[PDB]
């Protein structure tokens, strides 16, 4: 859409509808009448599109009343509680702008943030924005996290993030804005190569595709049609979902050649009967020519009997020449009707051995996407963020994505290569326990009114922790910390003197000898300026991966593309390159996944926050001190970067709401 | 509500691909085995009708008769009435054969003969004796 309609569906919002967040905040008006809201509505929507016009630049409340025109314009605090409403939720005035209005002469609250990851930084960006005091804490000694990007000489690939899925009403759009991202559209063509090193028949690359999506749409006809959702107690797998699919439908091509086969003897069967009527017809008839011979013989002029006995023989004769001529022609159809059934058999496979690979292939493309083996996402919700998906092409950062992290740290209290190994909260306030990542034995203390806690996913899994709470964490957040799939994924990078292969092509697949190995090295990019080739290792293949020497790996890689290119178009690496996710101590994988067992909901949990109990019994409830963001506590957005700092933008309104008070409630 | 077309889904058969841990390779196996029992005795009846056919080779056209072409008449010659009397003592009542045999008399005539007859030629008697047969 365009219009102001379009700032709201740009900003992720139904442009003719109040939100739940909104009428929580607005009550007064949703719960009013009609014709309000519809003027709220456009208010909030006309802010918005004026933010958007002009993201690099803050929005006042000053600048926003000028532009509305009355009816609109009348109501003064209703546009001012609506603006403050957008401000305080990172709707508008986010990321990296210039500020109109210099900062508020001193500080209120303090606010320790774990992790300087995305979602860290547009927190801590937000908070300070509304006046906070902010400190955030990063074991790494870089900003971004799973935001990495390599940079040597002019070579540049991420390791990490490095797609943005779409602008179309995606946030990232307006950092876009904000910060110079060399965004290049990605040309989706991707041409498959067999083990061997021959590239797969268009004819057949189109075959399997559509079988593969064919059989996708299939799990979800078992999952949502067949209620096809649990197995001996445990909850079905996408996986498993697709091998029954597949298996039923091997099951269904023989059923069919059965069927056909049996449908061939029963006709052989009735032309044996036949055959036998025809040859007992044969043998009668030939005796009655004899007879017919015999009688014929008695040389005339004869009694009338022996007339008679010439004439009938010579009647019940042709009588049976009749039936036996019929016979043949209904043979003839018989015999026919086999040349058809022999002609036309139903298909020989349902998959060859050729077919099952590269439909491998595609199922690795799948454990690619989601960082993990298909095996353990849940088959009613893998798929539960697909309705939020941006509109739009997917485009590469060329420069490296670690442009928008750094951008984002300008102007932070930011404390590199400190660890957090502990936090304590109590209803009084927060004690957060780092150390030097250094050395370890160098120990720092902070103390905040809330913590904000950005710490991965794989991380808070981690057993034994890797960080305590003091108190533990309720049951409620550890199970779901349990429950929900932290997946993996690694890239190895190819840094090259020059370009041998086609520069028109961005993106080509390997095909994998075994369904075991279906990830290894499967897909290949070229994104970048420079002679970049980027390999990955998806599915059950990347957590093996892990423990295997760099060398090796590109040994791995270098062989597939001699075979793909020619053993000497191939030249030696400059300069490689290869993740490990798993084993990062500050990511302990990827990002997350609904696994199996988990649904949507498990995201909420996550990003709950929590609320310790009194100090001294019987004194009031205690505000809420610990909160969580990051990738795993957005349900419409997870894995990604847009997610992170959506949660990021989330946490900090929430905190704020709860330490400056919110006073556009009313 | 109906899956991806040529892709076959019924709720009984997921359930018995699912129920044991190989249920599924011991269905595929069964019919697996079911269909070369039947691709088999395939080959019987091939080899058993291939046989039949060699017996039938020579077709019946050297035991094949000639066609009589008689016009049908009104007259009734004694050899004819004979000829008729016989018939229907060897045949009954399909007045077809009668009529092929006597040449040249219409299934009609030959039924009118019964009852013009009759009276004369006992054809209920001769009839009879034909029955008890
Ligand atoms: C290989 C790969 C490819 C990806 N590709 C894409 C993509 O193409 N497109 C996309 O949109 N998204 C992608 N993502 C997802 C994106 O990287 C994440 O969603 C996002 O960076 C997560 O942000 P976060 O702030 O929640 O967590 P993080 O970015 O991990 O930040 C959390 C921070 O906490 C720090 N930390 C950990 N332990 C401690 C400790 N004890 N003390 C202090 N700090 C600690 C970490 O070092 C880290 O900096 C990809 C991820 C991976 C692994
Ligand atoms: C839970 N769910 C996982 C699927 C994610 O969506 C994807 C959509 C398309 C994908 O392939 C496009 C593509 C083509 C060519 C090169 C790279 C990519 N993409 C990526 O490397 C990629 C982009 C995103 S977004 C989150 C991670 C991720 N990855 C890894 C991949 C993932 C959304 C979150």
């Amino acid at each position: 859409p365009s219009g102001v309609e379009g700032a709201a569906f740009q900003s992720r919002l139904p442009h003719d509808r109040m939100t739940s967040q909104e009428a929580a905040c607005f009550p007064d008006i949703i719960s009013g009448p009609q014709q309000t809201q519809k003027v709220f509505l456009f208010i909030r929507n006309r802010t918005l599109q004026l933010w958007l016009d002009n993201p690099k630049i803050q929005l006042t409340f000053e600048a926003t009343l000028q532009q509305l025109e009355a009816p609109y314009n009348s109501d003064t605090v209703l546009v001012h509680r609506v603006h403050s409403y957008l401000e305080r939720h990172g709707l508008i005035n986010f990321g990296i702008y210039k500020r109109i209005k210099p900062l508020p002469t001193k500080k209120t609250g303090k606010v320790i943030i774990i992790g300087s990851g995305v979602s860290g930084l547009a927190a801590a960006r937000q908070l300070q924005s509304f006046g906070m005091d902010v400190t955030l804490l990063e074991a790494r000694d870089r900003v971004g996290g799973r935001v990495a990007t390599f940079r040597k000489g002019n070579y540049v690939a991420d390791l990490g993030a490095m797609v943005v899925t779409g602008l179309g009403g995606n946030p990232m759009a307006v950092v876009s804005k904000q910060v110079n991202m060399e965004l290049a559209k990605i040309k989706q063509k991707c041409p498959l190569y067999e083990a061997n090193g021959q590239a797969v028949p268009k004819e057949k690359d189109e075959m399997v595709e559509q079988e593969f999506n064919r059989l996708l749409e299939a799990t979800s006809y078992l999952s949502h049609q067949l209620d096809f959702n649990v197995l001996n107690n445990k909850p079905v797998s996408l996986g498993q979902a697709l091998e029954v699919v597949i298996q039923l439908q091997e099951k269904h091509v023989k059923d069919e050649q059965i069927e056909h086969w049996k449908k061939i003897v029963k006709t052989q069967e009735e032309l044996k009967e036949l055959l036998n009527k025809m040859v007992n017809l044969k043998e009668k008839i030939k005796e009655l020519h004899q007879q017919y011979k015999e009688a014929s013989e008695v040389k005339p002029p004869r009694d009338i009997t022996a007339e008679f006995l010439v004439k009938s023989k010579h009647r019940d004769l042709t009588a049976l020449c009749k039936e036996y001529d019929e016979l043949a022609e209904t043979q003839g159809k018989l015999e026919e009707k086999l040349q058809e059934l022999e002609a036309n058999p139903p298909s020989d496979v349902y998959l060859s051995s050729r077919d099952r690979q590269i439909l491998d292939w595609h199922f690795a493309n799948l454990e690619f996407a989601n960082a993990t083996p298909l095996s353990t996402l849940s088959l009613k919700h893998w798929d539960q963020d697909d309705d939020f998906e941006f509109t739009g092409s997917h485009l590469t950062v060329r420069n490296g994505y670690s442009c928008v992290p750094v951008a984002l740290a300008e102007g932070l209290d930011i404390k590199l290569n400190t660890a957090v190994r502990q936090v304590r909260y109590t209803a009084s306030g927060c004690e957060v326990i780092a150390v030097n990542t250094r050395s370890t034995s160098q120990t720092f203390i902070y103390k905040c009114d809330a913590v904000l806690c950005t710490l991965p996913l794989g991380v808070l899994k981690q057993q034994p922790p890797a960080v305590q709470f003091v108190p533990p964490l309720p049951e409620w957040k550890t199970s779901a910390v349990q429950r929900m799939g932290f997946g993996n994924l690694n890239k190895v990078v190819l840094c090259f003197d020059r370009v041998f292969w086609d520069p028109s092509v961005n993106l080509f697949g390997h095909v994998g000898s075994t369904t075991a190995s279906r990830g290894e090295l499967f897909l290949f990019w070229n994104l970048y300026k420079a002679p970049i080739l980027l390999a990955l290792v998806a599915g059950e293949a990347a957590g093996i991966m892990e423990n295997i020497s760099d060398d090796v790996i590109v040994g791995r890689c270098l062989a597939i593309l001699k075979g793909i290119f020619g053993s000497s178009a191939v030249p030696q690496p400059k300069e490689t390159v290869v993740s490990r996710w798993r084993a990062d101590p500050w990511a302990r994988g990827s990002y997350s996944y609904v696994a199996a067992g988990s649904s949507g909901n498990d995201y909420d949990l996550m990003a709950q926050p929590i609320t310790p109990g009194p100090s001294i019994p019987g004194a009031p409830q205690p505000i809420p001190r610990l909160f969580f963001a990051g990738e795993h506590t957005i349900r419409n957005y997870p894995a990604t970067v847009h997610g992170a700092l959506l949660s990021g933008l989330r946490e900090a309104g929430r905190i704020a709401d709860q330490f400056l008070g919110a006073m556009y409630t009313l | 509500r109906k899956p991806p077309k040529g892709m076959f889904l019924s709720q009984e058969d997921v359930e018995a691909v699912s129920a044991n841990a190989t249920a599924a390779t011991t269905v595929l196996r069964q019919l697996d085995m079911e269909l070369v029992s039947v691709k088999r005795q395939i080959q019987n009846i091939k080899q058993t009708n291939s046989a039949l056919k060699e017996k039938l080779d020579g077709g019946i056209e050297p035991y094949r008769l000639p066609e009589v072409i008689q016009k049908c008449n009104a007259r009734w010659t004694t050899e004819e009435q004979l000829l008729a009397v016989q018939a229907i003592r060897k045949y009954g009542r399909d007045f077809q054969a009668i009529s092929d045999v006597i040449g040249n008399k219409s299934v009609v005539q030959v039924k009118n003969f019964f009852v013009n007859y009759r009276r004369r030629f006992n054809i209920d008697e001769v009839l009879q004796e034909w029955e008890a047969e």
